[PDB]
RNA sequence: AGCCAGGAUGUUGGCUUAGAAGCAGCCAUCAUUUAAAGAAAGCGUAAUAGCUCACUGGUCGAGUCGGCCUGCGCGGAAGA
């Protein structure tokens, strides 16, 4: 790819078709037609699952064409649906929101192993635990 | 001190002569003369120029470092020459060169004609830009300041005479 | 980096890699970013993981102070940023020609991959390695 | 500029200089930190 | 101290979902990729973006940095 020209990382949940109210002007910073985006993104949405918090980088090129490479959903929200605690952090030091098994979080990170920039998966999975400490959890096994 | 002990590499063919307290050098560009402070004992005596804090005077080391940078920049002038790129930001601001006088229409009710001191050949490659060359770092810096003294860059749209690499911190209108 | 042993903790890590060393090369990092950081460190992760030496402390009185141990042919490596690469498993492994593939892959200024030892000469890219 | 009798570095880019006897705190970023005296 | 480099991965984190993405503020104040980079010091953004510093490569080349106790001084310091 190229250097910083006109792209940033945004776009929340993929289930939200045409997120003009939330994102808004960020799409308008460039000449990005949102329906042109929905034409391509929703063409990629119907591949695995619908209604998941997804992150994508809207990389715009000079010839008016734009490409996008998606990524795995946030470990923070993966922490909310896998365990069933939809609140999030809230109060990490006052109320421990939830807890999950090591075996579970390891294989969840193993799939993300091909999506992460790490070398040791054991070290990579405890990084998710570091996020779990940020969300207010207890690593139980 | 750290700059006072640094020898100055004077280029080949460049004439330098130390007449006691006064110094006169000359390269391809021009003749720059300067009188040093008595607290510094300077000696050519070589292929380079060494500086020494003469005895008696207490602040000798401070004065020595000063004198070094002067002659260092003096040999850069007589051999290369200095350039000051000025940019005139703003609609209606045109520059002109007439012999040795710069004509500037800086939005006033009258054109301002600045007189160039000596050896300063100003040139405007563009009507909104002035590439000004010279032979001495001191006076080239001063005349660049004077043209900027006619119109300092206002912090709202950056209108006015500025430098090439000058960054202007623009303020914003209160509400709208 | 606090005291003398702080320098020595790096040198013991240094000589440990030299005590079982093999083919090696060098690439500078004055034009590289964090993007190419994970291109050769993942290459290290392609071998096994982290222990692939890429420690950058090659001062003429630091890493050269650690060269008299072994690999004496590395005396005048001195300046021009040096980043090493070890091959503990696999005598004459792929790590040498990895920079040939890398120089054409987002690395532009790579100090001309001058290399260090084993051809018992100066830099020359060997492609006829025992696979 | 603030003609405060007591001056000190308000930020990171502030720096004390002693021009012509009086102590001045010039600032490289914001003009509001520029002060003179003390 | 300067001159050239990097200054990163999850990470749009959660809370009033109108937004607080190191940068209003509330919690943890992580672990990794590792020569190294605080989930953060300042500037700046509706929010991002963008620019620096922390730390770390090389170059360079000598001592130097932050405070304490004291002598003598400067500012603070304008009236008929």
């Amino acid at each position: 790819a190229k250097k910083v020209q006109a792209y940033v990382k945004l776009q929340v949940a993929a289930g939200m078709a045409n997120p003009s109210p939330p994102v808004g002007p960020a799409l308008g910073q460039q000449g990005v037609n949102i329906m042109e985006f929905c034409k391509a993104f929703n063409a990629k949405t119907d591949s695995i699952e619908k209604g998941l918090p997804i992150p994508v980088v809207i990389t715009v090129y000079a010839d008016r064409s734009f490409t996008f490479v998606t990524k795995t959903p946030p470990a923070a929200v993966l922490l909310k649906k896998a365990a069933g605690i939809k609140s999030g952090s809230g109060k990490p030091n006052k109320d421990k929101v939830g807890k999950i098994s090591r075996a579970q979080l390891q294989e969840i990170a193993q799939t993300k192993a091909a999506d992460m920039t790490g070398a040791d998966i054991e070290a990579m999975t405890r990084s998710i635990e570091g996020t779990a400490r940020s969300m207010g959890l207890v690593v139980e096994d | 001190s750290r700059v006072a002990k640094a020898p100055v590499v004077v280029p080949a063919g460049v004439d330098v002569k130390i007449n006691g307290q006064v110094i006169t050098i000359k390269g391809k560009n021009g003749e720059l003369t300067r009188t040093l402070n008595d607290a510094v004992e300077v000696k050519h005596a070589d292929n380079t120029l060494t500086f020494g804090p003469r005895d008696g005077y207490a602040d000798g080391w401070a004065q020595a470092g000063t004198a070094r940078a002067l002659l260092n920049s003096m040999v850069i002038g007589v051999t290369e020459g200095f350039t000051k790129k000025l940019q005139l930001v703003g609609v209606g601001y045109r520059a002109a060169v007439k012999g040795n006088v710069i004509n500037l229409s800086l939005g006033f009710s009258h054109p301002v004609d600045h007189q160039l001191p000596a050896g300063i050949t100003a040139e405007c490659p563009t009507q909104t830009e002035i590439v000004l060359k010279g032979a001495d770092k001191q006076v080239i810096g001063q005349v660049a300041a004077d043209l900027r003294a006619y119109r300092r860059p206002e912090p709202y749209k950056g209108k006015g005479v500025r430098y090439a690499d000058e960054v202007v911190r623009t303020k914003e209108a209160k509400k709208k | 980096m606090a005291l003398n042993l702080q320098d020595k903790q790096a040198i013991v890590a240094e000589v440990s890699e030299v005590a079982k060393g093999a083919l090696s090369a060098v690439v500078a990092d004055s034009r590289g970013v964090t993007v190419d950081k994970m291109t050769e460190l993942r290459k290290a992760g392609r071998e096994a993981g982290v222990y692939m030496r890429v420690v950058r402390n090659t001062l003429l009185r630091r890493a050269v102070e650690g060269t008299p141990f072994e690999c004496l042919k590395d005396a005048f490596v001195g300046p021009t940023l040096i980043a090493y690469s070890m091959e503990h498993p696999g005598a004459a492994a792929r790590l040498f020609k990895e920079f040939a593939k890398a120089n054409a892959k987002f690395e532009v200024k790579a100090a001309a991959f001058e290399g260090e030892l084993i051809p018992a000469s100066q830099i020359d890219r060997l492609a006829t390695l025992p696979t | 500029m603030k003609v405060r009798a007591s001056v000190k570095k308000l930020c990171r880019n502030c720096k004390i200089v002693k021009r012509d006897g009086v102590i001045r705190v010039i600032c490289s970023a914001e003009p509001k930190h520029k002060q003179r005296q003390g």
